[PDB]
This record gives structure tokens, C-alpha cells and sequence, in this order.
């Protein structure tokens, strides 16, 4: 089959840049390609077809370029409405897949995480089940490294980690990484750590308690 | 009269089931096995769903 | 106006069948190809199948060939999709889409101008389960700068959506709710989280409003200093 | 004016079908006659060719001819075209899809340009019989003679008295296409075009695409190559396979209908009277074999009617009653008796 292949899957940007969103087919499609930009939890909205005809109503800071395999939509002067996901689609064949799709992001300065640990209520461990928290707040770039260490041992396979979407008035991430054990399990070990590595930290932040320590 | 035939419809594997037109004198037939040649060498490679 | 509005979606367990439909209206449905595009949670578009304006011909996925048919009934302005034998993998909204409101037989080259609002499908064995609510409790392991932080963990629950709100939708300031993580046990888990001023933990209740609709859950949960 | 025909000048697309007689053996030609109307009097006939006559690619015109070689429109002038019966024939006129001519007497019917370093002829297996119009059964129209309400077609090209249908052209093959890479088998599209990939080997079978190549297939007997050129249309033919679409819309008017125009018709010799007691010598000269009626003009009809050729003298009864006769197309007369 065709693959659509795009670069890059995400990149930062200012307000007034110029960004360029690169789009590679497998096997040549001509010039039967369109770009979609889609904002989060809504509908893609077509913006290019034809691989340069602009879409009636879009913004005249939307441009296209290629033809054959290595196709662009480039956004002259990057706008806040234009913070979104984009994805090139060939439609040239049938099946006619859709590319990864490139995010593009508020560019901010690097914001180090306030990072924060979170024992198991009683509540949960009455449940048999003990869930530790770890919180990074505010940070920027997206990009950050968890490790859970329990009594110095690494933990892998038990954490599970949810991000938010980039936030709207401050432009920074959060993420929350949730360690599951079995209460059994829990109750054998003492020392229980979030370590966090970020761009904004000269070294890696470890937040730790003992278990049934205040 | 005048038998005014409308071009016939082939499709390469698998049949066809025609339907009864309200046409005068409509009269439809399906044909299996054939394998027609034209133009440029032959139309389908099904030498027995044609 | 071009409207398209999908229905049909909901839970389903793996290898059982669900059919979507997608109304039309505002157009000549019965004169143009029609398309299903689904979007898994957090991941990009896939492009699922196509049908002509007749019927006569249908195009697949290789990830849905043999699983999804594709048909219509022009005389309704309704489209379908028929998903057998349906997978985990399958769990996605789908949207009805189709091209600039002008026609052809077997061509197309103004591929998705106008869609649908989406309908979610969830193939899962999960049954409709009630959150348990834990508190995140601010200690001096949760405290940075004079800033504590303090939240709700919402565990267990299924099928999505839950909603969080802090002190009855009064505190939004430095909430973060995160989004859903699926659970090996098919069940969803999310954390919702406030930052608030370590001054404040004394003299300031917080109550997190968790609400799970599916299944008529609403908890409210108190969330204090662990005492000592 | 000329240009006023644009619904079959512009839109129409010579095709090509598969001739029975071309040349040797059934070829494809792009001539591939089709609907000989040869029901007209005065020996004119209507000819619906596969081949698009008078309109160059250019618009409009009328020295020109459009016939289809390969996937595209080699149009040329119209310089040497033969319509052919038991003895060549002698066109009237030209229009698209169909010719008009008047040919003599025969079984056959061929027709044939000659574009010169090829012929590109079809013929096809129809009797054409020429009963001309009135009581003698002449051959050829004569310099003279009285004139009766023949019919045939017009020479005249704007009339829309009839129409015809004329729908998308269906998935025409195209072997040329399969070419190869020497890794993998290559498709091509000349303009515009939209091809169908399929092959033998377990693959995307569907390939509708625009210049491309095969997944994984490799031998060019094992797969299809299918051409769409849906940009024009063609001729409900029945010799060419059904698009597996709608059929379109769009009337072309037919150039020639018949009309009731006016043919001069032979005239008899006129006839020896010679009169005799209650019966009437009649001598008659005929040149062509002509119809002689008669009929009493009494109680009781007596109807005689039979045709004469060879020179021969008949007699008739002629009572007080009294007869009528009437010797080829002259006007009928009356005798009386003593
Ligand atoms: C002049 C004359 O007598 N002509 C014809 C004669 O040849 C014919 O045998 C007869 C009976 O038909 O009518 C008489």
C-alpha cells in the first residue's frame, strides 16, 4: 500500500514564524494530496487540495509545495488559531491513507517541573490495591523522564503516565505518573521515589517518601 | 422497428444477475465462459468466472 | 447547510458486531461518494473505507478488510458501516465524511470537505462501573515554594467519560485533570490535581465533585492533610 | 450556422469497435460501421460510423476528420473516403458519427478512408435494395419523367427531429500500459488519465490510481492495465463494453432523418391503342418492367393487375359498361363501347 510518511511529528513555534510541514509518500501520487488541520477535540478542517489549491475562506498564510513523492504546507506567519495537529492525506489511490499528522506547539521558555509525591490513602489500601502518584506541574518543553524507585530498586512496567494538552494561558505541561502495587506488595518496601529528569533541571529531581511515615 | 441494443456490460470475475426492465419487448440474457479480446489483447484473466 | 450526524456508537465486547449509521442532509446524498474516517483516543486519522454514489464499488483498510462493510441507502440519505468480529484495536471515534458536494461515478478528487460531529466506539469486556475516589492529600512531600499541591485519584471506572470538578466548579484556578489512562484490567483511572497556597490548608475546605454518568455515580470527596 | 451544433461537435469522442470484415479478418477498426439504414427510395443511405467526421480537434470544421488511433485523436484531413457497395459508391455528406451517400445496388456495404501509409477500411454483411418510387421498377433515377411523393433523407444537417443516446465511455484496455522496471512492473498515464491496476499475483487488486507502480506483481502477463478517459463520451454502441456507472445524458441530434421530399420517376412509353369490336388491343413497349392495372368500371370490379416486361400485346374486354387501365404512371383513362 502507500504510506504517508511526515516531518516532523511535532515541533515548537512563535507567534509570527514560519513553519514548514513536510510530507513524503511511499510511491509518486502526482499532485492528488490535501492538507487538514485539526484543533483539539474538534473535527480536521480541510486548508490546501490538490497539493497547492487553497481552500475557499482560508487564510492567504497557507501555502503548498512538491509533487510526485515529497510534498509541504507552509504557514508564512505562524497565528495563536493556528496551534493545532496537521496531516497531509494522498488522494490520488484507494485506500488513501492520512500521514501521522505534525503537531505544532506554543514555543515558551524552558519551565522546570514542580515536581510532588503522593502515598496511598487507607482508604485505597483497604481496597488491596496501592496506588503512588507522582505530579510534575508546570513544565515546558513536554519532554521529561520519570523513574520510580522503590527501596533504590528501579520499578518498569507498573507506572502509568497521562499528560495534559499544552496549557492555554501559560503554555506548559503536566504530567501525572501513577505507580500500582498490590497492597501486599506496598507494605514490604520502606522508601518510595519519583525521580524526574527535565531540560529545566541542572540534575534530576527526586521526590521520596517512608511508608507510614507523616 | 429498429432494435436499438444499449452497450453490454462485462465484468471480469463473478456473474451478473440482470433485471427486468419495463422496456418493450426487454429481453436480457447473461453469457459465461467468454473471453473477449479487444483493443489492446485481452479484457480479463478469469477464464471461467468471466 | 451540509449537516452529517452519526449514531450508532457505544460499547461493544470484542468479536461482537456493531452498525453505525450517519445521516445526511443539505446536499444530494444519493450523488456523491461518502467516506468513514476513525481517530483512536490520542492518536492520528485513519482513512477506514469509501462507497460510491451507486454502491457498486467499496474499498477497505488492509486493518479492516474482511471485518467492516461499508454500505448506504441512498433513498434514506443514509450511510453504514457494519463492523464484525470487532477488536480492541477497533476502539475509536468515527466520523462520516465525504467530499465537495459535486459528483461522479468512479472519480474523485476533492477527498473530505465535509464530516460529522464523530460517534465513539469502545470495544471492550469491561462492564459499566462506578469510580472508587481516593484522596491525593497535601503533606510536606506535596509542598514546593509555598505552593501545596492536593488532588482526587478516580480509579477504576468504566466506560469513559468521568467529570472533576473542585469546591462545586468554584476552584479552577491551577486544576489539571488529567486525561484517562486505560488500565490492564480494562478499567479507566484518571488524577485530578490543584496547586493552592500551603497557607491556605488550614482555613480552605477542598471537595473534589467526581461525576460518572454511565453510571449514575457522583461522589464528593473531601480531600485534607494526612494527620499524624 | 455551423458552429451551431456544439452538443455532438464538442462533447462526442471518436470510438473504436470490433469491425467483422475489416480488411482481412475482424480487426479493431476505428471505422467499425454500425446501423446501415438503407430504407430510403431513391438509393440514399445513412450510415452511422465508429469514426467522428468534419470536426478537426479544434473547435469546428468540416475538410477534416476525427478518427481515434491509440488513446488519442489523430485527426487529419478527409481526402481520399471510399463508401463502397457492388460498385463504389458517391457520397452526399458528412456529420460525426454518421455519413450520407447514395450508393447502387448490392449486398455490401464498406466504407474506407485510406490515411496513406494505412488503409483502415470495415465493411459489414447488409443487403441494400433499391425499389424506386412508383409502378415501374427502374433501376437508376432517369434524366426525365413525371415526379411522386418520394422519401429519403435530407441533405440538411440541423434538424433535431430524432436523438440518440450518448453516455460515458466504458473501461477500455490498454496492454501498452504494463510496462516494467526490471524489479517491478511500471504504470503510466499520458494526461490527465486515471487507470485501474490489477493482478494476478495476491495484491492490492483495486489500483485505481494516477502514475504509479505494482506492490509486488512482476510478470505483465499476470495483470491488467484499464483506462478511464471520462473527460469526453462516446456512442451507445453495442460492439463497446458499458461504463459501471450512470449512463449520462446528453442528446445528439441525428444529422439526417428521412423527410418526404420529391423524386423524379420514370415514364413509360406510351402505350399503341388499336380498337376492335367490344375489346381493346392494347401495345405496349415496356422499357423497364412496369405495373399494369385494370379494372372494370361496372357492377362487378374485375380487378387485373400483373407485371410486364418483355414487349407483349394484351386485350381486354371492353363493355358498354366500361374499363379503366393504367400503364405505368401515366394518369388513368376510360373507353367506352357500341
Ligand atoms: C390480337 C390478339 O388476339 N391478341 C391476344 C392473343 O394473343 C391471345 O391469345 C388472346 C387470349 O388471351 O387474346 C388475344
Amino acid at each position: 500500500d502507500i504510506q504517508m510518511t511526515q516531518s516532523p511529528s511535532a515541533m515548537s513555534a512563535s507567534v509570527g514564524d514560519r513553519v514548514t510541514i513536510t510530507c513524503r509518500a511511499s510511491q509518486g501520487i502526482s499532485n492528488y494530496l490535501a492538507w487538514f488541520q485539526q484543533k483539539p477535540g474538534k473535527v480536521p478542517k480541510r486548508l490546501i487540495y490538490a497539493a497547492s489549491s487553497l481552500q475557499s475562506g482560508v487564510p492567504s498564510r497557507f501555502s503548498g509545495s512538491g509533487s510526485g513523492t515529497e510534498f509541504t504546507l507552509t504557514i508564512s506567519s505562524l497565528q495563536p488559531e493556528d496551534f493545532a495537529t496537521y496531516y497531509c492525506l494522498q488522494h490520488n489511490t484507494s485506500p488513501s491513507p492520512f500521514g501521522q499528522g505534525t503537531k505544532v506547539e506554543i514555543k515558551r521558555t524552558v519551565a522546570a517541573p514542580s515536581v510532588f509525591i503522593f502515598p496511598p490513602s487507607d482508604e485505597q489500601l483497604k481496597s488491596g490495591t496501592a496506588s503512588v502518584v507522582c505530579l510534575l506541574n508546570n513544565f515546558y518543553p513536554r519532554e521529561a523522564k520519570v523513574q520510580w524507585k522503590v527501596d533504590n530498586a528501579l520499578q518498569s512496567g507498573n507506572s502509568q503516565e497521562s499528560v495534559t494538552e499544552q496549557d492555554s494561558k501559560d503554555s506548559t505541561y503536566s504530567l501525572s505518573s501513577t505507580l500500582t502495587l498490590s497492597k501486599a506488595d506496598y507494605e514490604k518496601h520502606k522508601l518510595y521515589a519519583c525521580e524526574v529528569t527535565h531540560q529545566g533541571l541542572s540534575s534530576p529531581v527526586t521526590k521520596s517518601f517512608n511508608r507510614g511515615e507523616c | 422497428y429498429k432494435t436499438k441494443v444499449p452497450s453490454p456490460v462485462v465484468k471480469c470475475c463473478g456473474a451478473t444477475q440482470c433485471t427486468s426492465k419495463p422496456h418493450p419487448d426487454y429481453q436480457c440474457q447473461v453469457f459465461t465462459g467468454v473471453y473477449p479480446f479487444m483493443w489492446g489483447g485481452a479484457y480479463c484473466f478469469c477464464d471461467t468466472e468471466n | 447547510q451540509v449537516q452529517l450526524v452519526e449514531s450508532g456508537g457505544g460499547v461493544v465486547q470484542p468479536g461482537r458486531s456493531l452498525r453505525l449509521s450517519c445521516a445526511a442532509s443539505g446536499f444530494t446524498f444519493s450523488s456523491h461518494v461518502m467516506y468513514w474516517v476513525r481517530q483512536a483516543p490520542g492518536k492520528g486519522l485513519e482513512w477506514v473505507a469509501v462507497i460510491t454514489y451507486d454502491g457498486g464499488n467499496k474499498y477497505y483498510a488492509d486493518s479492516v478488510r474482511g471485518r467492516l462493510t461499508i454500505s448506504r441507502d441512498n433513498s434514506k440519505n443514509t450511510l453504514y458501516l457494519q463492523m464484525n468480529s470487532l477488536r480492541a484495536e477497533d476502539t475509536a471515534v468515527y466520523y462520516c465524511a465525504s467530499p465537495r458536494g459535486d459528483s461522479g461515478s468512479y472519480y474523485d478528487i476533492d477527498y473530505f470537505d465535509y464530516w460529522g460531529q464523530g460517534t465513539l466506539v469502545t470495544v471492550s469486556s469491561a462492564s459499566t462501573k462506578g469510580p472508587s475516589v481516593f484522596p491525593l492529600a497535601p503533606s510536606s512531600k506535596s509542598t514546593s515554594g509555598g505552593t501545596a499541591a492536593l488532588g482526587c485519584l478516580v480509579k477504576d471506572y468504566f466506560p469513559e467519560p468521568v467529570t472533576v470538578s473542585w469546591n462545586s466548579g468554584a476552584l479552577t484556578s491551577g486544576v489539571h485533570t488529567f486525561p484517562a489512562v486505560l488500565q490492564s484490567s480494562g478499567l479507566y483511572s484518571l488524577s485530578s490535581v490543584v496547586t493552592v497556597p500551603s497557607s491556605s490548608l488550614g482555613t480552605q475546605t477542598y471537595i473534589c465533585n467526581v461525576n460518572h454518568k454511565p453510571s449514575n455515580t457522583k461522589v464528593d470527596k473531601k480531600v485534607e492533610p494526612k494527620s499524624c | 450556422d455551423l458552429d451551431t451544433h456544439f452538443t455532438q461537435y464538442k462533447l462526442a469522442r471518436p470510438y473504436i469497435a470490433d469491425c467483422p470484415n475489416c480488411g482481412h479478418s475482424r480487426c479493431d477498426s476505428p471505422i467499425a460501421i454500425e446501423e446501415v439504414r438503407g430504407d430510403a427510395h431513391a438509393g440514399v443511405i445513412r450510415i452511422q460510423t465508429s469514426a467522428m467526421f468534419g470536426l478537426k480537434t479544434d473547435g469546428v470544421d468540416l475538410a477534416y476528420m476525427s478518427f481515434m488511433n491509440g488513446k488519442t485523436q489523430k485527426s487529419i484531413k478527409i481526402d481520399n473516403l471510399h463508401v463502397r457497395t457492388s460498385a463504389p459508391c458517391s457520397l452526399v455528406s458528412h456529420h460525426g458519427y454518421y455519413i450520407l451517400a447514395q450508393c447502387p445496388p448490392g449486398d455490401t456495404v464498406t466504407v474506407g478512408f485510406h490515411d496513406g501509409p494505412n488503409r483502415h477500411t470495415c465493411t459489414v454483411a447488409h443487403k441494400v435494395e433499391f425499389r424506386p418510387v412508383g409502378r415501374e421498377k427502374y433501376r437508376h433515377p432517369p434524366e426525365h419523367g413525371v415526379e411522386l411523393p418520394c422519401n429519403r433523407y435530407t441533405h440538411k444537417r440541423a434538424d433535431q427531429g430524432h436523438y440518440v443516446e450518448m453516455h460515458q465511455p466504458g473501461l477500455v484496455a490498454d496492454h501498452s500500459l504494463l510496462s516494467i522496471h526490471s524489479a517491478k512492473v511500471k504504470i503510466t498515464v499520458p494526461s490527465g488519465a486515471q487507470v485501474k491496476y490489477y493482478c494476478k499475483c495476491p495484491d492490492v487488486r483495486e489500483g485505481i490510481t494516477s502514475s504509479d507502480h505494482t506492490t509486488t506483481c512482476t510478470d505483465v502477463k499476470q495483470c491488467r492495465a484499464y483506462l478511464i478517459d471520462n473527460k469526453k463520451w462516446v456512442y451507445n454502441s453495442g460492439r463497446l463494453p458499458r461504463g459501471e456507472g450512470d449512463t449520462f445524458k446528453g442528446k445528439l441530434h441525428v444529422p439526417f432523418v428521412p423527410v418526404k421530399a420529391k423524386c423524379i420517376a420514370t415514364l413509360a412509353p406510351e402505350p399503341l391503342v388499336e380498337h376492335k369490336h367490344r375489346t381493346l388491343i392494347l401495345h405496349l413497349h415496356p422499357d423497364h418492367p412496369t405495373l399494369l392495372t385494370t379494372r372494370s368500371l361496372g357492377s362487378d370490379a374485375n380487378p387485373t393487375r400483373q407485371w410486364i416486361e418483355r414487349p407483349t400485346t394484351v386485350n381486354f374486354t371492353v363493355t358498354g359498361e366500361g374499363l379503366e387501365y393504367t400503364w405505368g404512371n401515366h394518369p388513368p383513362k376510360r373507353v367506352w363501347a357500341q
